[PDB]
């Protein structure tokens, strides 16, 4: 994959001529290849499809996951395991078999982690293939003289391929014929423009030439041949995706977040092992005994049992989501909704209902209105003139809707129509005042019509004209009122036909902002009369070059329609304004719109202005008002057309409510950039392929589920089930619950490592029995604090989040220095202590009081010592001392569930109190409840002696905890107190996470 | 960042904050641990008053006792050399450490010693577990009862000449009364003849049947001739109520050991109050490997 011939300028074999290239390709211009050279080729050069290059390997991913933060630190531990065995066996005797079953245990897990984590990113990578769900396709090649539709990776240099407006180009060709046939060339020039395809050639740049089809465009409009140059990872769009894709994603930020504590964890346990590791060697311990002591620290610093509970949560939440009417395609999606400041979304179908129905109609230079009732009570609208009529024969023609079949029963208000809302309120409307549609369709034969266009932005067609006496030919045409007003020269007024002056101009001018101003959507009509002495009735208009005069048309009127909006829109613009999220409306509607629907909608809030808006209160020209009184603006998308890259950044960064009119959803993708740019974090709604390039270079792209393709929701990372906006604020508000929750579990499984840290320090400082052993403390991370960390995430809201501003993430986290300052300095130091005083009970009963433990490990680990004074003078064999210090493990582990009982009472809530909040998630009673149950279990259960080395305990033992217990929920409580009551002051920035 | 995080000069802050906020926070640390030190000091001084001083509340774990020996092996086994002399050394000096406390210099006057039955006799009650009467008297255990392993006559007690000694035994616990076997038709063979009823039998044997040829003979030296513990020496009423205390020995020679072999040999104890363990290889018997290679 050489970069550098890669990134030179593409070159070309474009100037040159039709036999020249045959023979370069060996083929036919009329015959194209044969089948035996087709596999000839096919088999000499390759498929049409893009290599596979650095791809994963299903084994190379799966030893990836087994290598990675935790598991390094197991492994180390399951080494040290058989390192210590080897010792036993090289130097005693009958060795225990206890270390090597400790360690094949520790690279189980290891590779079980390894196993979950793989099996839930295959579960979204197969529901992530499944969403092509229409029909593929393939190409039309022409070999032997016939025309077959073949694979297109089947595809090979030199046959003949046929193309038709609405294929994408199978490869790269060189046209050799074509018919009116254009292109959209959106991938390497950039622009939605239509370039046509010839078969001469016009450029020395094989860019710029229309010879030459190019992988990647389609073609919107003709035929055409053509013989193929470049095939496979060798086509244009080839090149991009080969070298392009090699270009890594990145890493959000929950990972960002995991790595960050996995280095301050990580911090802590080499400072306490290297340290003690040098310390035991300076105090004269052998290598059997340091290396157990490795061992033990490694496993007590390691939270063995995290990041498992992470992606459980996580798991949770997003089935929640998928309840929700929210799906989201990729697990850290989940977050990236909630960290957002900007959002580019639609109106038709979004904040709108995108139910329709016509609403005003403008003619004879006088608006006019409709009914717009279900049950038809109302007024009706004057059907007594000609113009009327007109109308409706153009509303009536220009439309290709229809009812669905098997109607007849229903109303014509709440019949299916199979089309578009514009075209089905149109054919409701006259259906309703003009009769049946059916006859008015047949009763005018259309004869050629051709389709609204993005580019053209009109829809016109040739019928025939009903006319008994007038044999001519009629045309009729619908587009925006601009555009067709800059397509008229007549006006027909009552009937009779006038011309175009500036009087009726500027009252077509402010009816156009009249109907705007309404919310309502218009649409201009008009149509002329073709003479029959110019274009006989035999003469075929075939739709490819100027058949029908574009200009001088007859002008019959406007008609708009009141596509409803939504009722939580209102709403959820507000909520978006209160937490801080910069809405842009942009819509294919009309900014004479636009101004209604923003201040019907929110983004133009009560009480700001635009510079046309200052002008016209101050009757003055607006090159006189300065920019910076005007809080809001509406930008038009053909001044969209012709402005720069930092006049957009200035545009951005200078106002709070822009509104972006007759706005072509390619710009849509610039003023993504644009929004990027400026450093926030960016979601984009979408329904088809021009916001493809947009919903992937955004932070998070929201695509449209029922009116949306299988390319758009498939290239985006969040689909919508309903179409509607407050899903939008629905997902925001869980990805910040998620968030806080992750907050109190990571302070709550911190907490427990004090007391499982103290322990051992104590046991070198002090020289006393060991206190918790390592099967304890697995049995603690991996048992009785599993299920409340998993309990937590079920914690509703306490306060308003849709109302905060969005989390720096520069400045703020997920693990600060308050938190290790709670878990690591106050409640854990709580829980150490208890569990120090039963160790201490424990051993006072027995006979060893507090001032013969300290200096007897020594004799106390001694294996061959049977005679132990203690405080009362009796003699303890070295099985009986040991069976007393492993009841103080029970114990011990037994009084860490308590205080355990207390933390996550108060890690439940983080500032409220409990008497406020209260004790409605079941989940956390049945955590407490199972808690206890398997340490009781654990503790009385026959044969544990033998398996897990936990001995029975005595009734008035499991009270020593209790006092340490009450104790942190007081002074937890009176924490939460002083926040609430001092806001700003010390417990605040000192102890509020 | 590695320089600006550790000490900057606009805002006079090091490490992060300046002197207040690292002030305000030690302050506080402080007042916190020390109340957390205050509150366990206080937990534990009540934990001081809960006990009684001449008695422990649970005696469950130490109820069969134990039988342990003189001599310190390391993996219960006794190999020396009876050329090399600095072989042995680690037996004698523990063998030593353990006779050098019943030297009769220790044993002295009418407090706290009293002079017992030369003969083994029953118990003996000197009254409850109280302070009422001052500190109890104990019998007096004299070295020379052990005739051939004494380090009186031979210091080394045996090891010199492919001899050795070992002395037995048995745990003390307060208030425990040893019971011997009784003689009706049931006992094993050993313990028929010399039924003492006041003494506590010990008979030391071979692990496996073919060892029994070359182990030789067994000799036990006791109270009274008997290869056991007299009764009279019980029971033990703790170290508050009876120090100055001395617990009954058995010396036990292996004669005629068989010389650059490894043998194994069991010794136990049998009485009713006495129960083994197939875990706890102490409890009740015991078992020493000796190889005197010469
Ligand atoms: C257990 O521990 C004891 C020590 O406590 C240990 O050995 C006993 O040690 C003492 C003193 O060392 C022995 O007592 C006497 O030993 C005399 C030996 O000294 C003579 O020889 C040396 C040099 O060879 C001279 O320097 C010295 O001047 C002496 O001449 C011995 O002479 C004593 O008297 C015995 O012998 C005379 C005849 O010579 C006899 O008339 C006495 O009646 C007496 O008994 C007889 O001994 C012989 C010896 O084999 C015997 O065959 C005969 O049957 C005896 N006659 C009887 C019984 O009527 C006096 O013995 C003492 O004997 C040592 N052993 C014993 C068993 O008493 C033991 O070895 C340790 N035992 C074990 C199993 O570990
Ligand atoms: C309990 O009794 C122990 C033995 O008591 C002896 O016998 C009893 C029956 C009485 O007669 C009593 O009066 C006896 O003392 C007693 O231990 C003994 O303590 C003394 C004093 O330290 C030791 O004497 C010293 O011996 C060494 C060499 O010892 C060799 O033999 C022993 C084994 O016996 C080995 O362990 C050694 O390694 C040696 O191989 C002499 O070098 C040392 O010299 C000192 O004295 C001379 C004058 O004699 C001076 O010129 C020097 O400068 C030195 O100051 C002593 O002679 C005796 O060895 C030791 N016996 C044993 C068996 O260890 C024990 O202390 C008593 N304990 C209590 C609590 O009462
Ligand atoms: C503990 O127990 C033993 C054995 O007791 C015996 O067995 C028990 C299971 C139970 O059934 C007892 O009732 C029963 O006695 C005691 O030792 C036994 O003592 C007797 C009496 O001396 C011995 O019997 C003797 O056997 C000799 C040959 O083996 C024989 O020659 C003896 O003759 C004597 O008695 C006859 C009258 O029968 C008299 O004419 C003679 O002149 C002479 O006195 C006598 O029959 C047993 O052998 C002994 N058993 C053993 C194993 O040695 C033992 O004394 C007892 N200990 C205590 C402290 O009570
Ligand atoms: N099917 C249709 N036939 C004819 N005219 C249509 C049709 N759909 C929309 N129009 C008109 O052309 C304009 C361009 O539509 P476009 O899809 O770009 O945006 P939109 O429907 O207004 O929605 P959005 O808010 O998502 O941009 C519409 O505003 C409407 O005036
Ligand atoms: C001690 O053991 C020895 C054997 O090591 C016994 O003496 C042997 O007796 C046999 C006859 O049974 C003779 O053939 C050997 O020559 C003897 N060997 C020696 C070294 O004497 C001896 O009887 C045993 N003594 C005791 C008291 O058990
Ligand atoms: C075994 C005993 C004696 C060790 C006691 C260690 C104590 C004093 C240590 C353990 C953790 C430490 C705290 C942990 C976290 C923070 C937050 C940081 O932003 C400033 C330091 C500060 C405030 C530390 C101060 C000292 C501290 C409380
Ligand atoms: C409100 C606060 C200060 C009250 C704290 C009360 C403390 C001092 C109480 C609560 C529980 C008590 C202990 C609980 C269990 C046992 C075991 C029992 O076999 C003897 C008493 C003993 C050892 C108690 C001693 C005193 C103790 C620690
Ligand atoms: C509410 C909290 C902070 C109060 C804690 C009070 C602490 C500091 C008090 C409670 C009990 C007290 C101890 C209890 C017993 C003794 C033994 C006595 O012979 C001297 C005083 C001494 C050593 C006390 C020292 C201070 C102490 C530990
Ligand atoms: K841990
Ligand atoms: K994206
Ligand atoms: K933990």
């Amino acid at each position: 994959d050489l970069d550098e011939l890669k990134k030179e300028v593409s070159m070309d074999d474009h100037k040159l001529s039709l036999d020249e290239l045959h023979n370069k390709y060996g083929t036919d211009l009329t015959r194209g290849l044969t089948n035996a050279r087709a596999k000839e080729i096919l088999a000499r050069d390759g498929p049409n499809s893009l290599t596979p290059p650095p791809t994963t390997p299903e084994w190379i991913k799966f030893c990836r996951q087994l290598f990675g933060g935790f598991s390094i630190l197991l492994w180390i531990g399951a080494i040290l395991c058989f390192l210590a065995y080897g010792i036993q066996a090289a130097t005693e005797d009958e060795p225990a078999n206890d270390n090597l079953y400790l360690g094949v245990v520790l690279s189980t897990v290891v590779i079980v982690t390894g196993c979950f984590s793989y099996y839930q990113e295959a579960k979204s990578s197969r529901i992530m293939d499944s969403f092509k769900n229409m029909v593929p396709q393939q190409a039309l090649v022409i070999r032997d003289g016939e025309k077959s539709t073949i694979n297109a990776e089947f595809v090979v240099a030199g046959d003949l391929v046929e193309v038709k407006g609405g294929d994408r180009i199978p490869a790269d060709l060189r046209i050799i014929s074509a018919h009116g046939c254009k292109v959209d060339n959106s991938s390497l020039t950039g622009e939605s423009e239509p370039q046509t395809r010839s078969p001469e050639f016009s450029s020395e740049n094989p860019l710029e030439t229309r010879n030459i089809a190019f992988f990647s465009t389609n073609c919107v409009e003709g035929t055409a041949r053509g013989v193929v140059v470049y095939t496979g990872d060798r086509t244009v769009m080839g090149r991009i995706a080969t070298l392009a894709s090699g270009l890594e994603v990145g890493r959000t930020p929950i990972a960002i977040e995991i790595e960050h504590f996995i280095h301050i964890i990580t911090g802590v346990a080499v400072f306490l092992g290297v340290s003690f590791f040098i310390l035991s060697l300076i105090l004269g311990y052998s290598w059997l005994e340091a290396v157990i002591f490795l061992i033990g620290i490694i496993v007590a610093n390691v939270p063995e049992g995290l990041l498992a509970t992470v992606t459980v949560c996580l798991t949770l939440t997003a089935k929640r989501m998928a309840r929700k009417n929210c799906l989201v395609k990729n697990l850290e999606a989940v977050e990236t909704l909630g960290s957002t400041s900007t959002i580019c979304s639609d109106k038709t179908g979004t904040l709108t209902q995108n139910r329709m129905t016509v609403a005003h109609m403008w003619f004879d230079n006088q608006i006019h209105e409709a009914d717009t009732t279900e049950n038809q009570s109302g007024a009706a609208f004057d059907k007594t003139s000609a113009t009327w009529s007109a109308l409706s024969r153009i509303a009536a023609l220009c439309n290709r809707a229809v009812f669905q079949a098997g109607q007849d029963n229903v109303p014509i208000l709440k019949r299916s129509v199979a089309g578009d809302a514009s075209e089905s309120a149109l054919l409701k409307c006259i259906e309703l005042c003009c009769g049946s549609v059916q006859g008015m369709r047949d009763r005018n034969p259309k004869i050629v019509e051709i389709p609204f266009n993005s580019t053209n932005k009109y829809q016109l067609s040739i019928h025939e004209n009903e006319k008994s006496s007038e044999s001519r030919y009629l045309l009729v045409m619908k587009g925006a009122p601009e555009r067709i007003l800059d397509r008229c020269s007549t006006i027909l007024l009552n009937g009779a036909e006038e011309p175009l002056k500036e009087d009726m101009k500027e009252a077509f001018q402010n009816a156009y902002l009249e109907l705007g101003g309404l919310g309502e959507r218009v649409l201009g009509f008009c149509h002329f009369a073709l003479p029959e002495d110019k274009y006989n009735e035999g003469y075929p208009f075939d739709a490819d070059e100027p058949n029908f005069p574009t200009t001088d048309l007859c002008f019959v009127g406007l008609m708009a329609m009141i596509d409803p909006p939504r009722a939580a829109v209102p709403d959820a613009v507000g909520k978006c304004r209160s937490a801080g999220i910069k809405v842009i409306m942009v819509t294919g509607d009309h900014p004479i719109t636009a101004k209604a629907i923003a201040k019907g909608v929110g983004i133009i809030s009560e009480g700001n202005e635009t510079i046309e808006d200052i002008a016209a209160r101050l009757n003055i020209p607006i090159g006189q008002v300065n920019p910076r009184d005007a809080k809001a603006c509406v930008v038009h998308g053909s001044d969209l057309k012709d402005l720069s890259t930092e006049v957009l950044d200035d545009i951005l960064h200078y106002h709070t409510e822009i509104v972006f009119a007759r706005t072509s959803p390619q710009q849509k993708l610039i003023i993504v950039e644009g929004c990027q740019r400026q450093g926030a974090i960016v979601a984009v709604t979408g329904d088809g392929v021009n916001d493809s390039p947009a919903l992937k270079k955004a932070d998070i792209g929201v695509a449209m589920g029922i009116s949306g393709s299988d390319v758009s929701k498939q290239a985006a990372d969040m689909i919508l089930l309903d179409d509607n906006f407050a899903s939008i604020v629905t997902g925001v508000e869980e990805g910040r619950l998620i968030f806080d929750n992750l907050k109190k579990s990571i302070a709550y499984t911190l907490t427990s490592n004090i007391p499982e840290i103290t322990p051992f320090l104590v046991f070198i400082i002090g020289n006393v029995p060991l206190p918790l052993g390592t099967v304890t403390i697995l049995c603690i991370d991996l048992g009785t604090d599993m299920v409340p960390a998993i309990s937590l995430a079920y914690e509703q809201a306490e306060s308003d989040i849709m109302k905060r501003q969005p989390r720096n993430p520069k400045t703020d986290k997920l693990v600060n220095e308050r938190l290790i300052s709670m878990a690591y300095g106050q409640i854990g130091m709580i829980q150490a202590l208890g569990g120090f005083f039963s160790y201490f009970v424990i051993l006072a009963e027995n006979g060893f009081l507090p001032m013969d433990l300290i200096g007897k490990r020594v004799r106390w680990d001694d294996r061959w010592i049977s005679d132990v004074e203690d405080s009362f003078g009796q003699q303890w064999t070295y099985e009986q001392r040991k069976i007393v210090e492993f009841t103080c493990h029970t114990s011990f582990f037994i009084s860490i569930v308590v205080v355990q009982w207390a933390d996550l009472i108060i890690c439940k809530t983080r500032r409220n109190s409990i008497f406020q909040q209260g004790m409605k998630n079941k989940i956390l009673i049945f955590g407490l409840f199972e808690e206890t149950a398997l340490a009781a279990f654990l503790s009385y259960c026959p044969g544990t002696d033998v398996a897990l080395r936990m001995y029975p305990l005595k009734p008035s033992w499991w009270f020593c905890a209790f006092p340490y217990s009450l104790i942190i929920f007081l002074y937890d409580e009176m924490r939460r107190f002083i926040i609430r009551r001092s806001p700003g002051g010390w417990v605040e920035q000192e102890t509020y996470y | 960042g590695w320089k600006k995080f550790l000490w900057d000069s606009e805002k006079k802050e090091f490490l992060g904050r300046t002197g207040s906020s690292w002030f305000k926070i030690f302050l506080f640390y402080l007042i916190f641990y020390g109340c957390l030190a205050g509150i366990f000091i206080g937990t534990i001084q009540v934990l001081l008053l809960t006990l009684s001083d001449f008695e422990p509340k649970y005696q469950d774990r130490v109820a069969p006792p134990g039988l342990s020996h003189a001599p310190y092996a390391i993996k219960t086994e006794i190999s020396f050399s009876i050329s090399n002399p600095k072989s042995y050394e680690s037996f004698v000096k523990s063998m030593h450490k353990l006779m050098d406390l019943y030297n009769e210099s220790s044993q002295a006057g009418n407090s706290p010693f009293e002079d017992c039955s030369d003969t083994p006799a029953d118990y003996i009650k000197r009254g409850d577990l109280d302070d009422s009467q001052g500190q109890k008297k104990a019998c007096r255990f004299s070295r020379m009862w052990l005739k051939n392993c004494s380090g009186l006559d031979d210091t080394t007690y045996g090891y010199a000449e492919g001899k050795p000694c070992v002395v037995a035994k048995l745990n003390r616990i307060i208030g425990f009364y040893p019971k011997p076997l009784k003689n009706t038709t049931d006992l094993p063979e050993e313990l028929q003849a010399n039924y003492n009823q006041y003494v506590l039998p010990l008979r030391c044997a071979a692990k496996r049947e073919e060892d029994r040829e070359k182990i030789g003979s067994i000799e036990y030296f006791g109270l009274g001739g008997y290869a056991g513990f007299p009764l009279q020496y019980y029971p033990y009423y703790g170290k508050r109520l009876q120090k100055k205390y001395l617990q009954p020995l058995l010396a036990i020679q292996f004669t005629n050991l068989t010389q650059n072999m490894e043998l194994r040999i069991e010794c136990k104890v049998y009485g009713e109050n006495i129960d083994y363990s197939e875990k706890d290889r102490f409890r009740g018997r015991f078992e020493v490997k000796i190889e005197v290679k010469s």
